[PDB]
């Protein structure tokens, strides 16, 4: 089955030009098509047959294919271009449509520090026998961050999940939740709960914390 | 043999 | 209007069967090749199967060989996907897609919104909603923990839609329990805390569960 | 000599306050309407506010009304902008400008260099400076890499301002880290390598970072 | 609102015309500024058609109907800048600027000089390697730089920066920076940038060996 | 023979001055009223000025009042037009013309070929010549694009004058750039192409620029 | 300043008679003269003093002046009669020679369809950063034509110039160039370039086009 | 007044 | 500003006479011993004569004794050298120089540029100037001027009236077989400046009152 | 009095140059030193054996003893390239005496020349003489081989060379070679080429033109 290799990420400042690569052995000999997919949306063709543009698609999207690389070019990148982009071919040997792994377009902006909030488990949740502790990182850049849970100064591991929003359409920042999940038992045999945030926006790591009571 | 032959969509 | 509408999605237990339907309208359905394309949560696009206008030529990926059967009813302007022996690797949003050819190549020029197929033994369960209460310390953050529901999806709004600025509803994570969980947060003035009422509205349609939850300090 | 000098620019956190100063010299300052004009990076000119000679009449655009306060001290030949409740929409270079009336229309006949105001939650970070060392026909290239800094701007001179020809100080690009980086390069005669000294003078005021780096071929 | 075209392109020695659009703007006075990169605006024409002292006669203005026009005759590289139109509204006591117009000078084709720079030992002792390809004084602005490390194309690990048009020779310069870790840089040995430009008969490669 | 020959035409920057001359031959010059008549490109005829045989009675149209001065030198059989404060409305071919009266009315019974006056700040520039290539897919058409020159005029011939049948050389258009542009086309047998060589000969005297351009089917 | 009104155009079949009018309030009270001007040539008087004829001027030209109209009559029209014709008076009130706006004599002939050719920009022009696309309408009648540029089926506006030859001395047809001028950049934002010709000599509109072959 | 009078070329 | 300026140099036939003049400014001329020092081309310094402040005492080397006569006008701050019966041994650059006593030894603390005296039977010939044009044969280009067939020395060459000094090489004159001098002056410039920057060589040959400003263009 | 100096002194950059002034009992009188750069007036750098004028770097020092005065220049740079003259004033005969002069040459790394060729101008051909110029730019050391090939034929007896003084900043030399032909002989032949051999070049460099 024919292989298309896409870079997982492409970064671009607003107004600048994004280039997304689709790699295949002699991919220039076959036709390549490009799809844009926004969050929660069905894919949408932006370029087909190597270089052709569907009606309704802005001229900023153009395509090319040569040798071992097809290229989707997005010029003067603006609000709305932040999305996933998939290259596609028809493999006429094993007879299947083939998609690339996909490339996320990220908008470059200035470093922004997270405001950090820690939430202790509500009382109603403790009635159910589980304690979820939540650390909120709000409106920061870049996306890379280190959120460390310290329970009585003990670095936790294996008992927390992270979730992060897509790049904000207006300020291009991210928000992140880290959730520390314990049984109510394990929760009440400790005292100090702290999330420690290490980020490029911070000169020194930031700690928000609470004591049970 | 029950092998796949090209769907002949392209050449 | 030119559109595709997938239907028949939902929760199916491993080993069991599901049949998807796609209804086309606004174009001459019998003129086109039609495909099913799928997408596992947080993953890439995968073409599944397609069928020629007359319904006699069909192609499949190996992953669904002998399990999936595609068919069409040109009079009903309808596409079908019969899925047998489902596993977790089949969990995905399934898209109905129209094929385009113009003497050069083949691509998809029309998509439906997709129908979600969840292959799990988990029982349908509504979420428990817990408040993320504002700290007693400008900007204040508060929110709702939407915990232990199945299956996806679930919607969260604030003040019945009145509050949208500074709202972040996080993507759900699948837990080892087989249940889903997420949080919805919002940043507000620290001054509004005593005055302004904040209610998260959580709706889980697969269980017919609506929860309104007042989030306040302490 | 007739000139205006803006000071007070720098990094400021959202919702916080900042005071700009313009110092006039070379003319009868107390006789003129003075304006503040701002320019967001990559964007155009936006007139902000102005003040009459005796400091009694003031005008502001609707976007700064209530937040900004223009004032002057004619004894000091100084103009002021007090900027409260700053947001990202206020991030710009701020120019001090003198107004002129020809008897017909009004326009600006005198400007300062301007000063950059950056509204960010982020911390100030100074740059690291690395040599771009010459290689091993007839002309050679060398430079300095000015890496990982916030915020703008960074100035680079060569040999204390004695070398200007052939110099290219590239506009800063945002790296994935959200920090700026740029290179300054200069093309020189290859025969001058080893005989002429080449020093890049890097200054990043927000971090009080100052570096004079001698650039020489690697051995 | 005053509307100006974003860009005007003009051959050397020829005339540039920059427009300022406004409803009955001909009924009021228009002033014009020249702003070179990194510089403050400088008035070149005021009161429709007057020139300040020291402003070349090549600059002239006219204003009528819904269009004010700044005209620059016998354009040279020094004229490259952003031009802004401006009015003062006595009704609301407010200065109004136009959106601005960049003047680009169309010179002949110039092939770039290409240079490559290894990371310094100073930068390596920090866990990062920046490799820099320099494209010097070329025209036109369109160029292709390609990174090959022990052969094979690179993707997503480089950034470009390009200078404003040069105020004397009307060329552009470009830098491409390849950023690796000390780990990956220490693995490989051959680093090369391949430059494709209209001024080159065939692509140019600059390269070095790690050590 | 009886003739008028105008000279002194050319390119003049707006606001500047120009002096035209007209030399008369083959008739008694001092017996006649003499006129200048002008024609803007693609427009109609406009009388400008005239002067009586003695050189003391003169008439002008309002459009050139105070700017143009007409004079004559009967010993040199010559007419002059001094043109000051020129503008774009003055760009035209300028004709020397003799006046006729026979007890009934006044008309022009003699003209020169005229001299072209272009009022523009544009710099003299030679044309760039590009091929209009024969379609690969009888009667074939090919030609030359003569682009971005100043000022008028330019001549085009094919195969050094050996090819004139089926040739259409289009009138120039003035572009927004202030430069001129035209195409010259010719229809030929498709049968040839591979055999017969086709060269457009573009000549632009104001820049002393000649270009010969081979036009081919191409790949 | 006295006003002379001329018709912009007068059509006439070969061998027939052309009539060109010059209108003015009581223009019969003053003397009128007529000039013929051919392309690239200086004006030549054909009729003066209302109705007198210069030596060397063929008898086919005659004039009349009465009431509010002077008329130039051209009998038995030949090919060399295709020209501009100007009436002229001396205004003895504001003291200026006055010309009419001019009348072009057009020779009537049968409808003739254009041969249509489309020319892609040469490679050498693309080096300069501009792409001129040229559409040639060759040897057609009448002059009125509708030439529409379609770039990727999008009707173009404001970016094309038309130029037209004078009526041919031998077949009385016209030839037309339409030039679509783009930057090289805008040019390569697209793929299909079509010249569409609509003319009285065509049953249905004709389209010539190219891709990038 | 400095007005134009007829050139008296026609009467 | 403290300086000495020599004038009066040039060509003189053997046995004829020449008067040199040094004009002093910026100091109390009447207070110092003043010397004439000469230097033959490619040869070393040779002290010639000096004069005391009063103008009363004069010293001379043996080889100019009787032929040369040094004098001064203190009211004019001027020094003179009257040179009779010149021979080929007197051909040299002549320096005006101020003498200084430190309380210990005596040395020269102020010099003029010097003026060249050439003793020849030959006639003065001005140079012809030809461009050394670069080609578009393609980072660095070279261009220059060829200054050919002149006598006597010297010829000065500047580029763009003195604005261009970097990269300039004005070669020392060589004697051609004709017994006339010739030199080239060249400069290396960025190739990208070839059509955008203007390059003019300024040639000056005073003995022939020749002055040439030549624009050097890429052929 | 006769003061003998060495004609030449060669010194590596950053190192010390010593220039001697030889005279019988020169140590019994005061010696002064001048720096003279090409095309310039002498400038005193050391007087009264060992004193420096204001503005003269401490790198310049002097000593005088027995039959030898010595000017010493430490940490030599390209700007020090010049002719140096010693000087005494003879009170006996009321006369200044200069030394023979010493040229200071600075060593530097090997520098390959940039080579350039110039066809004769049309203005010069119009005069019936053709000059072709080969330019060797900024090289070290001074020794270089330039040969002219006219239509691949070698040339002799019809070219002249000129060399610049050492450059006061980069310590290189520059050279021009001029081939002088008649309009006649020039117009016949087609290929003109200068071939440059220098230690800084791996293999000889050839620059050439044709006629169009």
């Amino acid at each position: 089955s024919y292989v298309l290799t896409q870079p997982p990420s492409v970064s671009v400042a607003p107004g600048q030009t994004a280039r997304i690569t689709c790699g295949g052995t002699n991919i220039g000999d076959i036709s390549v098509h490009w799809y844009q997919q926004r969050p929660g949306q069905a894919p949408l063709v932006v370029v087909y047959d190597d270089s052709d543009r569907p009606s309704g698609i802005p001229e900023r999207f153009s395509g090319s294919n040569s040798g071992n690389t097809a290229t989707l070019t997005i010029s003067r990148v603006e609000a709305g271009d932040e999305a996933d982009y998939y290259c596609q071919v028809w493999d006429d040997s094993i007879n299947a449509y083939v998609f690339g792994t996909g490339t996320k377009v990220t908008v470059l902006r200035t470093v922004a520090a997270p405001s950090v909030f820690i939430f202790p488990p509500s009382d109603s949740q403790l009635k159910s026998g589980t304690a979820s502790v939540v650390c909120l990182l709000n409106n920061f850049y870049p996306r890379e961050a280190k959120v460390q849970w310290k329970v009585d100064n003990a670095l936790q591991s294996g008992n927390s999940q992270e979730s992060v929003t897509e790049q904000d359409s207006k300020d291009s920042t991210y928000s992140l939740s880290s959730t520390l999940t314990l049984s109510k038992a394990d929760y009440e045999k400790h005292k100090v709960y702290a999330c420690e945030v290490t980020h490029q926006g911070l000169s020194s790591p930031v700690t928000k914390s609470f004591n049970r009571g | 043999a029950r092998t796949k032959q090209t769907a002949r969509k392209s050449t | 209007e030119v559109q595709l509408v997938e239907t028949g999605g939902g929760v199916v237990q491993p080993g069991r069967s599901l049949r998807l339907s796609c209804t086309a309208s606004g174009f001459t359905f019998r003129d086109y090749w039609m495909s099913w394309v799928r997408q596992a949560p947080g993953k890439g696009l995968e073409w599944v199967a397609d069928i020629n206008p007359d319904g006699i030529t069909r192609y499949y990926i190996d992953a669904v060989k002998g399990r999936f059967t595609i068919s069409r009813d040109n009079a009903k302007s309808s596409l079908y996907l019969q899925m047998n022996s489902l596993g977790a690797e089949d969990t995905a949003v399934y898209y109905c897609a129209r094929e385009f050819h113009s003497g050069l190549g083949w691509h998809f020029d029309l998509w439906g919104r997709g129908t979600l197929v969840t292959v799990s033994s988990a029982s349908t369960k509504g979420p428990s909603v817990f408040p993320l209460a504002p700290s007693s310390k400008g900007t204040a953050a508060l929110g709702c923990l939407v915990k232990d529901y199945f299956p996806e999806p679930v919607t969260v709004s604030w003040n019945s839609g009145a509050l949208t600025s500074g709202v972040h509803t996080f993507p759900a994570v699948l837990q080892s329990s087989g249940l889903y969980s997420l949080s919805s947060v919002v940043t507000v003035p620290s001054s509004s805390l005593g005055t302004q009422t904040y209610i998260c509205n959580v709706n889980h349609k697969p269980s017919n569960t609506k929860v309104d939850k007042k989030v306040e300090p302490k």
